[PDB]
DNA sequence: GTCCCTGTTCGGGCGCCG
DNA sequence: GGCGGCGCCCGAACAGGGACTG
C-alpha cells in the first residue's frame, strides 16, 4: 500500500448525503452488497466523522447502473499538448482496475459514504473503501506505476498513438483513419484485459452585425458591444460611430453610415478577427468556465483564468427541450474539452438557481468525474455580447 | 439486559481530558427517583461504583417521562460533549406516515430503557462519572452527544439479520420505536412479532408489554395510524391575551407542524411579527393582518382532517395553489379528493421576484420532499398556462425547468403581468433617462430628455445612485403614453426590470411595476454611460449639479 | 480603494419525534 | 435545566459586483 496524507491543516470531508430516488437507492444497495462481499467496501459506524455523498447513473442504452461517489471535497484535500491535435481521440473507461490495489489503512476513513433509505425507514448505512476508490484523484496517481507497466509494450509498438490517463479513464489519440483507429483501440482493449475529433475544435469568434440599413437603436447596440469588447481587444475604436448619434434622435430613425464610420466598422471587424494578445496558460491557477443561455437550446461559453484573457470560447447547439439537461450536457462537453486540452477540469459558473440544478442534474450526468461549480445570476449584457 | 454487541470505539478530542464539574443540588423528589434508578442499574451492571481514582464528575438531574409516573435520569454532559470526538449522524431524517403503504397487520413496539441496554467503550466510561448527594456508566447515557448515533447504528446492526430473512415485513426504525407492518394474517403476524421480540432479546433489548400496541389506532411518531387513515395527534394552539416572542414562536411552530395535513395554513404575518424583536420575553402587539391570519388558521384547525397511505402502483400527483404574498399551499394525493399529505411554501427569496419564479421554487421543494417520502417525483398540477411558462422559458436568460405538469384553472392564475418588447417601437416617444446622486451629501437628481424635445429633472434627497436611476425610469414611465422606448445607462435598473418582477421589497420598484403594467408596449435599451452617446449625453449633463 | 445592493450561509429561537 | 434528527423563520456576517473620485 502507498501511504497518503492530506494537505496540511485540512480535515476530511464532512458532506451530507442528498436524497436519492428509489431506483438509484436500489442499485446502490445491490452494488454495495456485491462490493462488501468482495471486500472492496466495509460497513462502518458513526464514530467515523467523515462523509461523502454517493449516487448512481445509468449506462448509455445498457441497464447496468454505476455507483458514482462525489469525491470533489476529498480531492480538494489531497499532460501532452499533442492530444488536442490528433484526428481521433477515444475515451475508454479503466477505473475498474483500481479495485485491485488496496487503499492505505489510515486513509480509508476519509472515503466514507452513507446510503439513505426511502422515507427514513432505517438510518443511513455507512461504508468505507478498502481499495482505490474511483472518482478519487489518488487512484490514477498511485496506479500510475502499474499503468505505465501495462502500456509499455503497446506504446512501444504504437509510437504515434498518444495515451493520457485522467482520473478513471484513458484518452487514446491517433491520426489514423476511423477503421484503423477502431481496430487499434480494440487491440488496446484486448491487450489491457490482462468518440472525439479535437483537430476540428475551433474558436467561436466575436462577430458584429452585417446589414444594409442602420437605425439609432442598432448603432447604440453596436457601440455598446464594441465598448465592452475594447476591454479585450484594446485597439477597438468607437469615435466615428459614436459621432453618428450626436443629438437626441428617435430609436427607429435611420442613420446612414459615413465613410469614416464604415471604415471604423470594417477595421473593428478585422481587429476582432485577430487573436487575443497576452493570454498565457498558468497551470498553477484554476480554470474558470462561464456559460450563457442564448435560448433555442443554444449556449455560449468561455474558458479563462483571468478576466478578459479567454483561453477558449465556444458554443453548444442542440421542441420538448430540457434546459437543465442541455446545461449538464454542456458542462460535460466543456469539461471533456478542457481535459483534452489542459488536462484539468474547470470551475463552472452556472446560470441557474442552486436548487433546480441540485434537484435535477444527477438525472442527466453521464461521466465518472464531477467538476467544481458555482451558481451565478448572469448580467444580461454578457449574454448579449457573446451571442451569434 | 446489556447487549452483547461490540462497542463503538470512542475517543476524546486530541489533547483534551474528562470533565470536572460540581454536582448541582437537586430536590428531594429527584434524589429519591435517582437513587431508586441507580441502585438497580448498578445491580444490573449498567453503572459501576467508583472511587478516588476517578477525578471526573458531571451534574445529573431528572425529569418526569413521557406522561408516566416514571423518571428520566439526564446528565448535563455539555463539557464532555465539547471535548468528545465528532460523530457522523445516521438519522438522515424523520419518517412520515404518508410514505407508509397499507399493511394488513400492524404493530408498534418500544424497547425498554433503550440506551441503558447498549454498552459503552471501556476506555471511555471513566469520563462519564457522576454522583448523588458516585458511579460511572457502562452503557449509553442520556445527554451525551454520541449516544443517539451509536444507538441508532447498533439497532440497525441488530435488526439487520432479521430483515435479511424477513423481506415481507417492514420495520420502520425510529430510534427505539419500531413500526412493524405485514400482509400476514393476524396469527402469523403475531408469531413473527414474537420472533422479533425474541431476537431483540438475544441482543439484549427488552420489548416491554405496556409499551406494546397491538390494536388500532396506533400512536406512532406523533400521529394516530388507523387501518386506512392516519391523523395527527391533536394540535392545541395557545389562546393568550398578550403575546411574547417566545409565544409567537410556539404558535408558528405548531402551525408549521399542522401544515403537513391541514391545508391552507399561513404564517406570513405572524412571522413578520418577529422581525425587529430582541428578547424571548418582549411583548408584541398583533397587527390587524396578524389577527385575521390567526383567526383563519384557527377556523382551519377546527375541521376534521386525515391523510391516507401510499399505493406504489398509482400515480403521485402534487397540486399547487397561490395564496397571497408569496405564500403557496400544496396537496399531494393519488385519488382525487384523498390527500396523501399537504404542505406550504412561503420562503421569500430575492429583493424583486415574480410568481413564475416562486412557483418554480415551490415545484422543486415539493420534488425533493417527495423524493424523500416516496423516492419518486410527482406529477404536477399548477395554476399556470403552458403558454405563460413557454414565454418565460424563452425570454428568461437563466436555466429553469419544471417536471411533467398539467394545467388546472383554479384561480388565482400565474401570469406575467407585462412583457418587454424585443425591438423598438415605431412612432413611440423615445426617453433618454438618467440619475445622479452625490455620495457625500446624499442629494440627487433624476430625469429624462425625449426626441420630441421634452425635458424633466426632479430633485431628490437622501438617495443613492441606484435609487436615482430607478427614479428616472419611473419618471419616464409616468410622463409617457401607452407605448414608449426608454434608454438608460445602468445595468442595475435594466437587470431588475428585465426580470419582469411583480413584487418588490422596494416601494419604488412596486410603483414602476404598476406603471409597466398600465402600458401597452415598453422597450428598454441600455447605453454605456459617460461615452457621449445620443440623448444619454444631454440627460447626463442635465442631472449633474 | 468606498459605497450601494444583492444573495448565501449559519446560528439561534421555537416546533415535532425519540 | 441534557442529547441527536428533521422543520420553519429571522438577522448577522460575509462575499461579490457595479459605479464612483480626483
Ligand atoms: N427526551 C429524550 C427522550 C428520549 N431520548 C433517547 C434516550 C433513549 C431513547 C429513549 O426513548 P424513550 O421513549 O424515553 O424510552 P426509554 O429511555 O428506553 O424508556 P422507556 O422504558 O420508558 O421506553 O431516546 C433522549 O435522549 N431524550
Ligand atoms: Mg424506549
Amino acid at each position: 500500500t502507498v501511504p497518503v496524507k492530506l494537505k496540511p491543516g485540512m480535515d476530511g470531508p464532512k458532506v451530507k448525503q442528498w436524497p436519492l430516488t428509489e431506483e438509484k437507492i436500489k442499485a446502490l444497495v445491490e452494488i454495495c452488497t456485491e462490493m462488501e462481499k468482495e471486500g472492496k467496501i466495509s460497513k462502518i459506524g458513526p464514530e467515523n466523522p467523515y462523509n461523502t455523498p454517493v449516487f448512481a447513473i445509468k449506462k448509455k442504452d445498457s441497464t447496468k447502473w454505476r455507483k458514482l461517489v462525489d469525491f470533489r471535497e476529498l480531492n480538494k484535500r489531497t499532460h501532452p499538448a499533442g492530444l488536442k491535435k490528433k484526428k481521433s481521440v477515444t475515451v475508454l473507461d479503466v477505473g475498474d482496475a483500481y479495485f485491485s490495489v488496496p487503499l492505505d489503512e489510515d486513509f480509508r476513513k476519509y472515503t466514507a459514504f452513507t446510503i439513505p433509505s426511502i422515507n427514513n425507514e432505517t438510518p443511513g448505512i455507512r461504508y468505507q473503501y478498502n481499495v482505490l476508490p474511483q472518482g478519487w484523484k489518488g487512484s490514477p496517481a498511485i496506479f500510475q506505476s502499474s499503468m505505465t507497466k501495462i502500456l509499455e509494450p503497446f506504446r512501444k509498438q504504437n509510437p504515434d498513438i498518444v495515451i493520457y490517463q485522467y482520473m478513471d479513464d484513458l484518452y487514446v489519440g491517433s491520426d489514423l483513419e476511423i477503421g484503423q483507429h477502431r481496430t487499434k483501440i480494440e487491440e488496446l482493449r484486448q491487450h489491457l484485459l490482462r468518440e472525439l475529433h479535437p483537430d476540428k475544435w475551433t474558436v467561436q469568434p466575436i462577430v458584429l452585425p452585417e446589414k444594409d440599413s442602420w437605425t439609432v437603436n442598432d448603432i447604440q447596440k453596436l457601440v455598446g458591444k464594441l465598448n465592452w469588447a475594447s476591454q479585450i481587444y484594446p485597439g477597438i475604436k468607437v469615435r466615428q460611430l459614436s459621432k453618428l448619434l450626436r443629438g437626441t434622435k428617435a430609436l427607429t430613425e435611420v442613420i446612414p453610415l459615413t465613410e469614416e464610420a464604415e471604415l471604423e466598422l470594417a477595421e473593428n471587424r478585422e481587429i476582432l478577427k485577430e487573436p487575443v494578445h497576452g493570454v498565457y496558460y498558468d497551470p498553477s491557477k484554476d480554470l474558470i468556465a462561464e456559460i450563457q443561455k442564448q435560448g433555442q437550446g443554444q449556449w455560449t461559453y468561455q474558458i479563462y483564468q483571468e478576466p478578459f484573457k479567454n483561453l477558449k470560447t465556444g458554443k453548444y447547439a442542440r421542441a420538448h427541450t430540457n434546459d437543465v439537461k442541455q446545461l449538464t450536457e454542456a458542462v460535460q462537453k466543456i469539461t471533456t474539452e478542457s481535459i483534452v486540452i489542459w488536462g484539468k477540469t474547470p470551475k463552472f459558473k452556472l446560470p441557474i438557481q442552486k436548487e433546480t440544478w441540485e434537484t435535477w442534474w444527477t438525472e442527466y450526468w453521464q461521466a465518472t468525474w464531477i467538476p467544481e461549480w458555482e451558481f451565478v445570476n448572469t448580467p444580461p449584457l454578457v449574454k448579449l455580447w457573446y451571442q451569434l | 439486559p446489556i447487549s452483547p454487541i461490540e462497542t463503538v470505539p470512542v475517543k476524546l478530542k486530541p489533547g483534551m481530558d474528562g470533565p470536572k464539574v460540581k454536582q448541582w443540588p437537586l430536590t428531594e423528589e429527584k434524589i429519591k427517583a435517582l437513587v431508586e434508578i441507580c441502585t438497580e442499574m448498578e445491580k444490573e451492571g449498567k453503572i459501576s461504583k467508583i472511587g478516588p481514582e476517578n477525578p471526573y464528575n458531571t451534574p445529573v438531574f431528572a425529569i418526569k417521562k413521557k406522561d408516566s409516573t416514571k423518571w428520566r435520569k439526564l446528565v448535563d454532559f455539555r463539557e464532555l460533549n465539547k471535548r468528545t470526538q465528532d460523530f457522523w449522524e445516521v438519522q438522515l431524517g424523520i419518517p412520515h406516515p404518508a410514505g407508509l403503504k397499507k399493511k394488513k397487520s400492524v404493530t408498534v413496539l418500544d424497547v425498554g430503557d433503550a440506551y441503558f441496554s447498549v454498552p459503552l467503550d471501556e476506555d471511555f466510561r471513566k469520563y462519564t462519572a457522576f454522583t448523588i448527594p458516585r458511579y460511572q456508566y457502562n452503557v449509553l447515557p442520556q445527554g451525551w452527544k454520541g449516544s443517539p448515533a451509536i444507538f441508532q447504528s447498533s439497532m440497525t446492526k441488530i435488526l439487520e439479520p432479521f430483515r435479511k430473512q424477513n423481506p415481507d415485513i417492514v420495520i420502520y426504525q425510529y430510534m427505539d420505536d419500531l413500526y412493524v407492518g405485514s400482509d400476514l394474517e393476524i396469527g402469523q403476524h403475531r408469531t413473527k412479532i414474537e420472533e422479533l421480540r425474541q431476537h431483540l432479546l438475544r441482543w439484549g433489548l427488552t420489548t416491554p408489554d405496556k409499551k406494546h400496541q397491538k390494536e388500532p389506532p396506533f400512536l406512532w411518531m406523533g400521529y394516530e395510524l388507523h387501518p386506512d387513515k392516519w391523523t395527527v395527534q391533536p394540535i392545541v394552539l395557545p389562546e393568550k391575551d398578550s403575546w411574547t416572542v417566545n409565544d409567537i414562536c410556539k404558535l408558528v411552530g405548531k402551525l408549521n407542524w399542522a401544515s403537513q395535513i391541514y391545508p391552507g395554513i399561513k404564517v406570513r404575518q405572524l412571522s413578520k411579527l418577529l422581525r425587529g424583536t430582541k428578547a424571548l420575553t418582549e411583548v408584541i402587539p398583533l397587527t390587524e393582518e396578524a389577527e385575521l391570519e390567526l383567526a383563519e388558521n384557527r377556523e382551519i384547525l377546527k375541521e376534521p382532517v386525515h391523510g391516507v397511505y401510499y399505493d406504489p402502483s398509482k400515480d403521485l400527483i402534487a397540486e399547487i395553489q397561490k395564496q397571497g404574498q408569496g405564500q403557496w399551499t400544496y396537496q399531494i394525493y393519488q385519488e382525487p379528493f384523498k390527500n396523501l399529505k399537504t404542505g406550504k411554501y412561503a420562503r421569500m427569496r430575492g429583493a424583486h421576484t415574480n410568481d413564475v419564479k416562486q412557483l418554480t421554487e415551490a415545484v422543486q421543494k415539493i420534488t425533493t420532499e417527495s423524493i424523500v417520502i416516496w423516492g419518486k417525483t410527482p406529477k404536477f398540477k399548477l395554476p399556470i398556462q403552458k403558454e405563460t411558462w413557454e414565454t418565460w422559458w424563452t425570454e428568461y436568460w437563466q436555466a429553469t425547468w419544471i417536471p411533467e405538469w398539467e394545467f388546472v384553472n383554479t384561480p388565482p392564475l400565474v401570469k406575467l403581468w407585462y412583457q418587454l418588447e424585443k425591438e423598438p417601437i415605431v412612432g413611440a416617444e423615445t426617453f433618454y433617462v438618467d440619475g445622479a446622486a452625490n455620495r457625500e451629501t446624499k442629494l440627487g437628481k433624476a430625469g429624462y430628455v425625449t426626441n420630441r424635445g421634452r425635458q424633466k429633472v426632479v430633485t431628490l434627497t437622501d438617495t443613492t445612485n441606484q435609487k436615482t436611476e430607478l427614479q428616472a425610469i419611473y419618471l419616464a414611465l409616468q410622463d409617457s403614453g401607452l407605448e414608449v422606448n426608454i434608454v438608460t445607462d445602468s445595468q442595475y435598473a435594466l437587470g431588475i426590470i428585465q426580470a419582469q418582477p411583480d413584487q418588490s421589497e422596494s416601494e419604488l420598484v412596486n410603483q414602476i411595476i404598476e406603471q409597466l403594467i398600465k402600458k401597452e408596449k415598453v422597450y428598454l435599451a441600455w447605453v454605456p454611460a459617460h461615452k457621449g452617446i445620443g440623448g444619454n449625453e444631454q440627460v447626463d449633463k442635465l442631472v449633474s449639479a
